[PDB]
């Protein structure tokens, strides 16, 4: 019902400048721009910026307040953030947040929203769907795919199938 | 904060 | 706090270690080869190794992808146990260095280190 | 000769390059995340690489197992590119380490050495 | 037609002692335990009988001048060798001896050959096959795969499938 | 979505 | 044994 | 040296 989106950066958010500048949008804007629509009742905080090559364990201090903070307002909260440090980030936040009583998923997108074949959308819809599961823990959700935050891995730099699910059974898939 |  | 990665490879000089624990890393994770181990023919990996493995947790994973580390698979790898090495069984690479810099962040003892990173916290570890 | 394989972690600190470049390793390869490139928000290590990028070879590989760096892709590429790290392309990590040792007992000019990291000798990189 | 079998020692060449000890065969013994019947006319070298951890690149160089020795005589080499450092092994060669004029094929196994399920005689089968291909280069042979050397990755610990040509075509499979 |  |  |  009640799903909050906290934004990290990463390409998902990106657009590029009329130069070689990247810049970043809201969390928000990246849903409007992706076209989910069926996300009403949803929140929205923006933590970062950042492309996740930047990512510091000052970061994911942050980010664990905040969920802290959450956790018993929302049903469902989704983390948008960079494919180069998800899984680092996915998983610190595993190991801080022992036993969160909600879906905490994390995604993100190899193609910004923007652009026009992006997956964006999919790992969106993804990671929404599971939000709503019921199924506590914290997860990340790429290509349709939800794996376990803790046994995931960039596996793939230039493919939209970009994570595994590393010695450990996928939760779930479109499939 | 956050947006609604 | 603060944790050192090093991928195992051929010829790799354990005086390496030794800066890093000058340095003031508190702890160091080591990608070995397939299920793990660490060389003793005409390195002094291992010897060095038995030294640093007191003083601050020192973590094998493995480079290959899957499957993970098992040090009681061969010799290299019992010769590691036996020097100290904390394994890092089937985690990812992620859940390692994270699981570690945690643990680190609520204990420095190398022997509590060493049960937790061998304890399935979260769903990181077949234990 | 002497290599040393770091993996790129956060709050990873440029000090331990500075020590291995102190103890005479003659090339360094930082195992990085995805496309590739240096973190400069909060750490001193894009400074640091900039510094010993000229003395010693730095080469940037990837931790991902397919597709390999391309340091154009993204702007932390790009800053690292121009800090003087030389890039691994689509190599595997043992293909980009061996031909960094097997170039380094042959020269140790970084410029040739850079050349030669970009030119496909065998098969090993598409370039 | 002639063919030369070098030795470098790899679980491949094991038969663990009666207290936990690892022992090791002659490259001609293991052939001779896989079952490789079809190999005549081919010579036995053993330079080395350590598991691969042990490697380092001093071997390379006594394997190089080996190899460079006997590239003339014979037309196709295999070099049987440790699953855990193979790709170092086969991708240093291939910089050392930039053009071989024969195919020069390594390979291994995970479970011993003298074990009754190992994936040596397959391992063996394939590398000897390719050998005798015409096929000039350092390669890799492992589960029923070819691959070039200076492109394959050890990607699995405790599996008969550890290897895998990364970013590169896999050259031949017995499919 | 499809769990097994 | 297969090429492609 | 070689075993034939
Ligand atoms: N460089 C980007 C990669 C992506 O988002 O796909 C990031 O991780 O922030
Ligand atoms: N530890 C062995 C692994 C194997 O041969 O499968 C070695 O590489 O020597
Ligand atoms: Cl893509
Ligand atoms: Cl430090
Ligand atoms: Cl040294
Ligand atoms: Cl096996």
């Amino acid at each position: 019902m009640k799903i909050l989106l906290i934004g990290m950066g990463g390409t998902i958010a990106s657009v590029k400048g009329e130069n070689g500048y990247e810049a970043s949008l809201s969390v928000k804007e990246v849903l409007d721009i992706a076209g989910i629509k069926d996300c009403e009742d949803c929140d929205f905080l923006d933590l970062k910026n950042v492309d996740s090559t930047l990512i510091q364990p000052e970061d994911w201090v942050d980010l664990a307040e905040t969920l802290y903070k959450n956790v018993k307002k929302y049903d469902g909260i989704i983390v948008t953030h960079g494919t180069d440090t998800l899984a680092y980030t996915s998983s610190m936040i595993s190991f801080m947040l022992r036993n969160p009583p909600i879906p905490i998923v994390f995604t993100g997108s190899m193609i910004p929203a923007t652009e026009e074949n992006s997956d964006a959308p999919l790992n969106l819809q993804t990671a929404i769907k599971f939000a709503t599961s019921g199924i506590r823990g914290v997860y990340v959700a790429f290509n349709g795919k939800v794996m376990l935050g803790v046994r995931t891995s960039k596996v793939r730099t230039m493919s939209r199938d970009a994570f595994e699910s590393i010695n450990y059974p996928i939760i779930a898939e479109l499939r | 904060l956050v947006v609604n | 706090m603060a944790v050192l990665v090093i991928k195992l490879i051929p010829g790799l000089s354990g005086d390496i270690f030794r800066a890093a624990v000058e340095l003031g890393y508190r702890g160091i994770v080591i990608e070995g080869y397939g299920a793990g181990g660490i060389p003793y023919r005409g390195s002094d990996l291992l010897q060095t190794i038995e030294e640093l493995s007191k003083e601050i947790p020192i973590v094998m994973t493995t480079q290959a992808m899957y499957d993970g580390v098992d040090l009681t698979r061969y010799k290299v790898g019992r010769l590691a146990l036996r020097a100290g090495v904390i394994p890092a069984g089937d985690m990812t690479k992620e859940a390692t260095v994270t699981k570690l810099m945690w643990i680190l962040g609520h204990t420095n003892n190398v022997e509590e280190i060493k049960v937790l990173m061998r304890k399935n916290l979260v769903g990181e570890l077949r234990d």
